[PDB]
């Protein structure tokens, strides 16, 4: 949520990111939603809403 | 009020109702905008907290904050008939009775009331 | 609606009351996560303001914010009995007239008093 | 609950409804101060979409997320005596009937309307 | 001990009991926040571990660490009258006898039961 | 219910009584798991310190946080029968009195102690 | 067992039970600890549950989910005597029956009250 105020290359490259992320994730490890945030955070910047 | 200070008419924005009567040209109907960097304003957000405050408090009941549905009891107890209390006397000839009648749920008097009753 | 869509379900936070019947999957129920960083949505405030303002706006009635308390005013006029408009009519045949009958509250026709008053 | 938890007194704020009452310290009335650097408590709006969803869903009514008139429809149905379901057992002599008695919104047993339309 | 120090009310939690009768004011029923990252503390663990062990010292009863039935086991000899002592001496008249009598459990003098065999 | 939401089966761990019956599948007795990285339910012991405290609270006593022997004076004062209200009336044939019986604890009526007695 | 393995005496922690009966020193009575933090033991609360769930299911009874008195119920069913089932031949001249006897929860047999009876 919050991903349409960023230009679409932004969303783009973090709904990859995000793909990308969950698909590799080890079995028998938990998906917090601390690096789900992080990966978005690292691309849309600090002060975004997301 | 409940409504923001510097939004939008309701057709410019979304979720928003619009139809809404209101006193004067001052006390508009404006809503929040669609933009990126607009939050939800403390002030305004006081006068729905004070809006449904006192709509609990309607018929002297007393608001509690360990429960969630005061507002559903407080509308309950509005179509409660049973909720209203005896009458302290007896009935005259000019009280009304309440009911339906024809699709125009309305009040009755005792007068008409008792002039068909008595052919 | 006036639920955040990007949300969780009651069990997953506080201050939130499920079974929420709801018409369809599409409009699910869901609230605010117990975090210190999420922000409120300004589109669904919006939908929360025309909620009240509707509620406001019923029986004809006109919102003010000179009053915080436009709500209760309305259910009052909601509750009260008198405040119904007289029946600008003869009554009639089975025009149902409403009470608290055997404890629960429901409505009797007319012939059904005069079954009662004649005996 | 409703109640910003933080929050400060009625009168050291604006739009903030003064002589709401509670039902002990245990649930204080507190409203966003009027500084900048405060936030709508996410918990806080949860409380209030919990309420509102109550009401909307008090008379066996479901919630659509379509509409912006839930809550204005549910204070109709509330108000509306057609609404009210018929009855269909013989109305005892002990029942209670609603109407207007010297301005006041309240009910007789069904003792006063026999004994005066004896007469 | 129990009624864990930082505990919220009756409703603001889940799976909490209510109406606790406890003695003073500052003992009271508290249950711990349904919220991120709280941690029951040892020290209320430490209590109901003394309240387990005594009710399953009562009795006279000892404990085991191989058995995990110790309460049933302690719950069975409260009931099952055959584990109750014999009387050393004789018994004299002023003696009451359990029994249910007219659907409540209760006790009545050996004068009464022996007029009623005598007549 | 007391049990882990997530827990494993009956002999899947260790520290457990199972052969625990319960009312329907939809709960069933799970406890925690002998994995290193889980931290107990604070909701699981809340409800554990419930049903402890709905048990302290019977016989009519009060909890008392300060003093640790309670659940030891509520299984005390469950084999005290000397505790026993004594009766107002009189027993009459139709009444029950309890005893062991051929090594059971069990009840008869006054009546087949009378037929026993006289014969 | 529902010891903590690793505590520390009663004497040394506080909300502990001193004096606890155990079968011998391999089964000693320990608690956590107030000093350096550490969480509970989810094996020894595995513990608690057991011994909990076996107190609930004696008399047979079944344990319920969806309330949270079920120590109360059975704690109930103790002390309360007529749900002692009756007994079916007739009571013989060598068994006993309960009664408070010299204020002492003792038991006497058939014989003495016969020959009170008779005497």
């Amino acid at each position: 949520d919050g991903l349409s105020c960023a230009t679409p290359a932004q969303s783009r490259v973090v709904e990859e990111r995000v793909t990308d992320f969950v698909n590799r994730l080890p079995p028998s490890t938990n998906l917090t939603i601390d690096q789900l945030r992080f990966i978005g955070l690292q691309v849309l910047g600090p002060s975004f809403n997301f | 009020g409940i409504f923001f200070s510097g939004g939008l008419a309701c057709n410019l924005t979304v979720n928003a109702a619009c139809g809404i009567a209101t006193t004067g040209d001052d006390c508009p109907a404006l809503y929040y905008p669609p933009k990126c960097n607009v939050q939800v304003d403390p002030l305004q957000m006081n006068a729905v907290i004070s809006e449904i405050a006192n709509a609990i408090n309607a018929f002297g009941n007393t608001y509690d904050c360990s429960r969630l549905d005061n507002l559903k009891q407080v509308l309950n107890r509005a179509r409660n008939i049973c909720d209203l209390p005896p009458f302290g006397d007896a009935p005259d000839m000019d009280d009304r009775i309440a009911g339906c009648f024809d699709g125009q749920s309305s009040t009755v008097t005792v007068q008409q009331l008792v002039n068909l009753v008595l052919g």
